[PDB]
């Protein structure tokens, strides 16, 4: 078919909060806790 | 061997009274279930949220005013769903349709 | 089936291979028995090289001496049986060569060895026996390439023919693969069919098994199908019994005790993180039972308020509120906070609301498709 | 002699080549003398291929063996290789194959000998290799660097091209016009120029995606962010798949640009795509900062990938980010509550004061990102009061165009529906 | 619109039935 030469040129399936980084769980559960 | 059962009975012996005290209604207080049933109002919530969870009766708890809305759900509508899996057959045949023209021509 | 590679030693190189846990020194203890029982030099030399320890000459020479006499007399066996033994005795001695290169750790070697083995030879079994060596390697390797190839390879193979016992073991073999990239509906379908019938015994323990089956199928089963296949699962019950964790933890999602589950799901968590296999899982499995155990308990209500989600999950209102406009922001609830009088409406669709929300989003997808057809071919 | 053995086998293909080439001319020869003005489009449809695969040689030898007819055009293509449609289509694989050599002066003077020549034949099914050619000389002069004249021919072609009521020359001299327009950053004409013309309804695909790509792009730097997003991502869905990489990749990274000024956030499949994940990274960064909201983080990404900046251009709209960062902020606050206070969103959104947040979310009432209600008497913001909306004309009107839409694609079967007796 | 995505699903088979036979004609018939 044609082409557009005129304009210059994990096996999952990721998602947005993933990357988020934040305490482990266990970590927050625990502070949770203490602090409850 | 036998507490088991007996608990088992106990559970469904509940449910059968709450169905019979809850038909009766449309909106009641939870307090006035636990009232009717004499039964202790965390219990009385706890096993008719795993009711409502399980599909038992038609029906949603509010733990605010403390209120049971039960009702009757209308029927999920079977023309959606046949229009459903007919609009996946037919994208599956426009597949079919691809790979026949944009191979061909 | 031997444990060859034995997949225990994988398990405890990563464990070492992480932060606060090197220098334990009872793993070092343990890989380096195990190592210097195997005789692996070349995985001695890769260790030390990758996570910069130190390197006992001594005994390193003396393996690797006993290393090159083995596979000496194992070329020599091979050289004797090609001039004198037949094709069948070739092969034997090939599929030792390739035991050994494996046993020792010759990633490279092993793999040639055993592609030359399975060239030459023509039996089913043997051929089985072969890829099931090679799913194994790469197992151990984690190479997904590899992996994956062998295993389209076994299944091929097993169409061609097989019988029951491969049949499961490579069912076996394909959960442990879902498992490793995240496609933990199909491992679940795979572990629940092969769990009455465990005889993978080199890939790890029953116990272990179990408690992969009971994570798995509890974060890919809705609750009909994890009340009908996991608490009324009769092996699953039977190995839960001697396991009284795993047992609390899936009782407790199920009976909607919320706060154990929480506990129970923190301790999975760092469990499953130390493990190897579901390493790069861990946040998203939690993220996902909480939304799980979030979705359960609004299922059914209409209005919660955060005193009673807090109560009932043993936190606090701030934290419940915080992962509250988390999931819903990120579009994992059906649910509405109104802060001003701590509440949580519950606007769940409509059965008819959803169909038509469905109908609205496949007919999009099929009608650009459809422009997409017109538009070329009407040109 | 492998050399020798490898020119066999090159001039065995070379054979090949001058066959298609034969193909390619008879077809003319069958759209021109029969009815049908087309398969001039199924004889360009292989212009990239042979393009690709034209040789200096192979032109050599076309040009000495062709052009007999009459003429002596020949001396024109003779010394730099050392019929109506046919000598266009010769041609303009000729000047094709003289831009892959690189060489731009004698590739714009035998370019306009085809521009003259095409204006003097006013012939009708001439108009697609005269769309292909004004395409190829708009890129010889790009080549060239001048894209000055071009404007003014191109613009007194497309006069005439519209006049002739043309579809597919039309469409390529808007577009390489609109091209013009952005590379001099004339975006204000650009903008009037789309605005008074039209563009043809019934017009190849690729031309429509480059004009959904211009016009997203005029959109976009002229503050209607919901018709550039929607335009940008009718233009991706129109592109081709396996090709065009860098045409896809501007319109992912604009489209990528334009939504997170309206206050959504990409796709992470975008990214996770192989062909555009390397040419993404910096606008994956970019989304990452704004959905963290964190400013020294939007501040130090900037810092570090300003060039790629320039070299697609969006800084204008990437202050403009900032504006819809903290638009976004409040876009999702409204999202995931339903009655929230003023001093909720204020320590929310990290906002130093109320009365700031209350001006806030007020410019999201502007944009309609959030489309609640608010009552300053006790100081929180009510949202609408969300409605089942199945009981009302909502689900008509959807269904209604998509109804419309069907049967607009089966008139337009139907009528495609040719018998060539 | 249901009834109208498949009539027009099956109008486009119709025209890609009919694209191929009269491509097929014009080639046999120029060989």
């Amino acid at each position: 078919d044609d082409e557009f030469e005129e304009f210059p040129a994990h096996v999952w399936e990721d998602n947005w909060d993933d990357d988020n980084v934040e305490d482990d769980f266990s970590n927050q559960l625990r502070a949770e806790l203490e602090k409850h | 061997i036998i507490s088991t059962h007996l608990a088992k009975l106990y559970d469904n012996l509940l449910e059968q009274n709450l169905i019979r005290v809850i038909e009766p209604f449309s909106r009641v207080q939870i307090e006035h279930i636990s009232s009717l049933i004499k039964l202790s109002k965390a219990d009385v919530e706890r096993k008719l949220s795993q009711m409502i969870l399980d599909k038992k009766f038609h029906g949603i708890l509010d733990q605010g005013e403390g209120v049971l809305i039960i009702f009757d759900e209308p029927p999920v509508d079977k023309t959606y769903e046949a229009a459903l899996e007919t609009i996946q057959n037919m994208s599956k045949v426009v597949d079919s349709l691809y790979n026949k023209a944009k191979k061909l021509t | 089936l031997p444990k060859n590679p034995d997949l225990r030693i994988a398990q405890l190189r990563f464990l070492l291979s992480l932060p606060e846990h090197r220098g334990d020194a009872a793993v070092r203890d343990e890989l380096m028995a195990a190592v210097r029982d195997n005789n692996m030099a070349p995985y001695y030399e890769a260790l030390c090289k990758s996570l910069d320890w130190q390197i006992d000459v001594d005994l390193l020479n003396k393996m690797k001496k006993a290393n090159e006499d083995e596979l000496k007399r194992l070329d020599e066996e091979l050289e004797d049986a090609e001039k004198n033994l037949g094709e069948s005795e070739i092969r034997d001695a090939m599929m030792a060569k390739a035991e050994y290169l494996c046993r020792i750790g010759d990633k490279e070697g092993a793999l040639t060895a055993f592609r030359k083995t399975y060239d030459k030879t023509v039996a089913l079994g043997h051929r089985l026996d072969i890829v099931f060596y090679l799913l194994r390697i790469g197992l151990f390797y984690m190479d997904n390439d590899l992996i994956t190839r062998n295993t389209e390879k076994a299944k091929s193979l097993i169409e061609e023919g097989g019988d029951w016992d491969r049949r499961n073991r490579l069912k076996v073999y394909q959960g442990l693969y879902c498992v490793a990239i995240r496609d933990f509906k199909q491992a679940a379908e795979l572990f629940l069919d092969t769990v009455s019938t465990f005889t993978s015994y080199e890939l790890m323990d029953y116990k272990t098994f179990v408690t992969y089956t009971v994570y798995v199928s509890m974060i890919a089963l809705e609750r009909p199908d994890l009340r009908e296949k996991v608490i009324k699962g009769a092996e699953i019950l039977e190995v839960l019994h001697s396991l009284p964790a795993v047992r609390q933890y899936l009782f407790s999602l199920y009976e909607c005790r919320y706060s154990v589950f929480f506990q129970s799901l923190a301790v999975v968590e760092q469990e499953m993180k130390k493990d190897w296999l579901f390493a790069p899982h861990y946040r998203y499995y939690v993220r996902e039972m909480r939304i799980h155990a979030y979705s359960q308990l609004l299922e059914s209500y209409r209005s919660l308020t955060l005193g009673y989600m807090a109560e009932a999950f043993g936190v606090g209102v701030e934290f419940i509120d915080q992962e509250l406009s988390r999931f819903i922001a990120a579009g994992r609830l059906h649910c509405k906070i109104d802060k001003v009088n701590e509440i949580v409406e519950t606007n769940r669709p409509d059965s008819k609301n959803w169909q038509y929300q469905e109908t609205i989003k496949k007919g999009d997808l099929l009608l650009n498709r459809v422009q997409k057809l017109s538009r070329v071919i009407n040109m | 002699t492998a050399a020798a053995a490898a020119e066999h086998s090159q001039r065995e293909l070379d054979t090949v080549t001058l066959e298609d080439i034969k193909e390619h001319v008879k077809q003319l020869e069958k759209a021109v003398s029969g009815k049908e003005p087309r398969f001039v489009l199924r004889a360009l449809r292989m212009l990239p291929s042979t393009s690709r695969r034209l040789n200096h040689y192979v032109l050599y030898k076309a040009v000495q063996g062709f052009f007999t007819s009459n003429n002596a055009t020949r001396d024109f293509l003779l010394p730099f290789l050392e019929l109506p449609e046919v000598e266009a289509y010769l041609q303009l694989l000729v000047v094709i194959f003289m831009m892959n050599s690189k060489r731009y002066k004698e590739a714009q003077k035998i370019s306009d000998d085809l521009m003259q020549k095409i204006s003097t034949q006013n012939r009708r099914a001439l108009d697609l290799v005269a769309a292909k050619c004004y395409y190829y000389h708009a890129r010889v002069y790009e080549f060239l660097d001048k894209l000055d004249v071009v404007r003014s021919f191109l613009h007194a072609r497309l006069r005439t091209a519209t006049l002739r009521h043309d579809a597919d020359g039309q469409a390529t001299l808007l577009n390489l016009l609109l091209r013009n327009y952005l590379h001099y950053s004339l975006y204000d004409q650009a903008e009037k120029l789309v605005s008074k013309s039209v563009f043809p309804e019934q017009a190849n695909n690729n031309e429509w995606a480059r004009y959904l790509y211009y016009t997203g792009r005029i959109k976009a730097i002229q503050l209607e962010y919901s018709e550039a997003r929607r335009t940008m991502t009718n233009a991706l869905r129109k592109a081709p798949q396996h090709t065009a990489v860098g045409f896809k990749q501007t319109v992912h990274k604009l489209l990528i640009v334009v939504e997170l000024l309206l206050g959504e956030i990409p796709d992470r499949l975008q990214f996770r795509q192989p062909s555009l994940k390397r040419s993404l990274m910096p606008y994956f960064l970019l989304t990452q900062a704004v959905r963290t909201g964190n400013l020294a983080k939007f501040n130090q990404v900037l810092d570090q990938f300003g060039e790629k900046f320039q070299a697609d251009g969006t800084y204008t709209l990437i202050i403009r980010l900032r504006h819809n960062v903290i638009k976004t902020g409040v876009r999702m606050i409204s999202l995931s509550y339903s009655r929230i206070s003023l001093a909720d969103i204020a320590q929310k959104l990290q906002l130093d004061s109320p009365e700031d947040a209350e001006f806030i979310v007020a410019k999201a009432i502007r944009d309609g990102v959030i489309e609640a209600s608010i009552n300053h008497e006790k100081g929180y913001v009510q949202s609408k009061e969300m409605i089942d909306i199945y009981s009302t004309r909502e689900p008509q009107l959807a269904f209604h165009q998509r109804i419309s839409f069907c049967l607009d694609i089966h008139n337009m079967s139907v009528k495609a529906m040719r018998f060539p007796p | 619109y249901l009834a109208s995505l498949i009539r027009s699903v099956v109008a486009l088979h119709n025209l890609i039935n009919n694209k191929i036979a009269n491509r097929d004609a014009e080639k046999k018939e120029g060989q």
